[PDB]
RNA sequence: UCUCAUGGAGAGUUCGAUCCUGGCUCAGGAUGAACGCUGGCGGCAUGCUUAACACAUGCAAGUCGGACGGGAAGUGGUGUUUCCAGUGGCGGACGGGUGAGUAACGCGUAAGAACCUGCCCUUGGGAGGGGAACAACAGCUGGAAACGGCUGCUAAUACCCCGUAGGCUGAGAAGCAAAAGGAGGAAUCCGCCCGAGGAGGGGCUCGCGUCUGAUUAGCUAGUUGGUGAGGUAAUAGCUUACCAAGGCGAUGAUCAGUAGCUGGUCCGAGAGGAUGAUCAGCCACACUGGGACUGAGACACGGCCCAGACUCCUACGGGAGGCAGCAGUGGGGAAUUUUCCGCAAUGGGCGAAAGCCUGACGGAGCAAUGCCGCGUGGAGGCAGAAGGCCCACGGGUCGUGAACUUCUUUUCCCGGAGAAGAAGCAAUGACGGUAUCCGGGGAAUAAGCAUCGGCUAACUCUGUGCCAGCAGCCGCGGUAAGACAGAGGAUGCAAGCGUUAUCCGGAAUGAUUGGGCGUAAAGCGUCUGUAGGUGGCUUUUUAAGUCCGCCGUCAAAUCCCAGGGCUCAACCCUGG
């Protein structure tokens, strides 16, 4: 709900990993909800994030150039792994 | 610096004050934040909400000579002390 | 007779301000000259030895003296001061680091 | 039989005629308006949209002698005192003007962490002892001028050192850091130094929204990321060395073009469309560019340095300047104002105070530019007449209109009285003898513009003969023109009326609301399939969307409802 959750796709690099966020919004002019895309930059110090996982991101102060976040662990889930 | 002066909006010739308080480096007509009175020399009609004012003049707002005067004419400067 | 002008009065006073804030500022700057050609020359010398930091000694109070007088004049923030003193006191540690003393 | 709903109009034109389809045109409202004809007053507002083209002249930011040294005037060339070129302090980064640039944290909205902050407020502790200079000034000296040069003297809230420290650096040991006095019947206020807070202001980051074009598809190399060393008030490739190869994009990167944004303004049944004058907020610029100093705060409209173009002065060696500040000039253009009064009020800067400055602001003047309001007479006027036009030649119309008779005086003229606005004992008013009130005179001072073929309310005659000419569309005129011109009459408006231009509506004519593709414009020649879109049934999970209840916020002004005040209205104000 405050924050943005988010794939994290292309971590190569060091210290960091790209990261692709997903919103849906409503159209102005014909009020559809549209899945719209948007990137950004997170940096896990301790290296603990892969391509594949899911992954939470939180403000901070800036580290580098369109780097202004911070990678955390998600909150609410639903594995439910084999429920009744 | 806070100050409490008055700005005017009326017609010409008919002078129609307001008191609030603003930034002194603003000009008259400057972005308010909270107005605490109204008054006008020809009907002689004033509100002038106090409990809104002892809140500004605590953190150190200075009135200018009418508002001064204004206030004088009330006694909240006994009770601001 | 000539009449008096404000903004020209500002150009005197900036002149003679910078030449005292200019000079005020290389102070600062040739002082700590004298500290980091030492510690290069302390660094490259294989011989470790307690006495030789007494000059150092002598110099960072020198700087310290040159930077804290400076602040109490209007050329450097506070928050500047620290920067340079403290990399004066980080690069101290590193001759001491580097070599056996810690 | 409740309540909600105050709101959606069409017309002409393709055809011999009809039903459709589809464009064109009109009736509405608005304007920073312009032009044409006409023109009485008052009230509130508005007034370079083009050449961010160039500017003569005057003003637009100064202030403190209760910070300091000197100098001048006056006096009884004696005391008090008045004035200031210079040193020093604060303000000259506010206020004012303009949208060139800017397609992005610039703006709007909603959040954040790694920072600064003079003046104001609050609060904890201090101000001890010494010294050296530049100005002014005095002498000499160079210049046409602006401005200097040399030799010596001097004060300070100006400069320097020592001493002290609840602060700074550091893991610690240790090292470093200040201050100014002034006025005074002496209580004792204005200030100075260090430190911790409050408010306001400012800087930085981020989510969301933020023009057109694919006949621009690849762009970036300090470019994305780190480390170390730097640097900034502070986070940051902000900078640098090395290492890694990432970063943006077909949901539109890059490139190109356009543009200040917003609150809001206009239109609309609404959805939404267009737009960003005045007022208010943010940003940006200051002859064209670049750079830094000063300061709490600038890369500074009326500050400095350099280059370039232009203008002015010159004794030709050399100098001065930037109206997109007020007013005003030239030029451009269809087109937008006095080279005015005043700091009385409001607000701002300096000062202990008295007071000084304030082309901001408050007022006046010009313009029918717009909105609103009131006049250009009321009543009566039997019968008859002159006159214009028309006629079936009997009459009809202009026409109760006029004449005439009484009544009244907004307005007009004359003569008096006369404010509020002023807050502060009194005095202190640019506007201003202004608004306003009383008295006298007397219908006396005051209506024009377009249209009259259909849309579209309003008709005949004369003249002209596809001529002159009208026209928004259809189209009228070729000898009886309701369509041209004139006349009379009528209609619709009214100190305005019409023309032109621009936007919306009508236009369901880009059809989310609200259209269509058999033949009227519209189904790829066909199929397989990537991304993308949507997706059967049943029971649970979560609560992103969605719904409900509370909190904060979207400034004020404007719009909406109510109330009040200007004689009413426009308009102004209060509350929601
Ligand atoms: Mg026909
Ligand atoms: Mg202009
Ligand atoms: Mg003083
Ligand atoms: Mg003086
Ligand atoms: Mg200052
Ligand atoms: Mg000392
Ligand atoms: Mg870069
Ligand atoms: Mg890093
Ligand atoms: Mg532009
Ligand atoms: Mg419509
Ligand atoms: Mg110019
Ligand atoms: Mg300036
Ligand atoms: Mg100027
Ligand atoms: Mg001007
Ligand atoms: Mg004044
Ligand atoms: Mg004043
Ligand atoms: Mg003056
Ligand atoms: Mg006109
Ligand atoms: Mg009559
Ligand atoms: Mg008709
Ligand atoms: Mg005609
Ligand atoms: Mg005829
Ligand atoms: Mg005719
Ligand atoms: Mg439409
Ligand atoms: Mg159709
Ligand atoms: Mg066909
Ligand atoms: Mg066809
Ligand atoms: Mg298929
Ligand atoms: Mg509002």
């Amino acid at each position: 709900m405050r924050s943005m959750q988010g794939k994290v796709i292309c971590a190569t690099n060091d210290k960091t990993v790209n990261v692709e966020v997903v919103r849906l919004a409503p159209h102005p002019k014909y009020k559809r909800r549209v899945r719209k895309k948007k990137k950004y930059q997170a940096h896990d110090p301790d290296n603990q994030f892969k391509v594949g996982d899911w992954v939470q991101l939180d403000k901070c102060r800036p580290i580098s150039k369109t780097k202004t976040f911070l990678a955390v662990a998600p909150e609410g889930r639903q594995s439910s792994a084999t429920r009744p | 610096m806070v100050k409490l002066r008055l700005k005017r909006c009326g017609r010409k010739q008919r002078a129609v004050y307001r008191i609030v308080a603003i930034d002194v480096r603003s000009r008259r007509e400057g972005r308010d934040l909270q107005k605490v009175g109204f008054y006008d020399p020809i009907k002689s009609q004033t509100y002038l909400n106090v409990p809104a004012i002892l809140d500004f003049l605590e953190k150190g707002a200075q009135p200018t000579e009418t508002v001064y005067d204004i206030l004088k004419r009330a006694e909240v400067f006994k009770e601001f002390r | 007779l000539k009449k008096a002008d404000s903004a020209a009065k500002r150009t005197r006073q900036a002149e003679t301000r910078r030449l005292r804030n200019k000079a005020r500022k290389s102070e600062v700057k040739t002082r700590m000259r004298k500290v980091f050609e030492a510690l290069d020359a302390l660094k490259k010398k294989s011989g470790a030895s307690t006495e030789e930091l007494v000059p150092i000694d002598n110099l960072i109070a020198e700087a310290y003296s040159a930077i804290d007088k400076a602040v109490v004049k209007g050329t450097l923030h506070r928050n500047t001061a620290a920067r340079r003193k403290s990399r004066l006191a980080r690069n101290k540690k590193v001759v001491e680091i580097h070599h056996g003393w810690y």
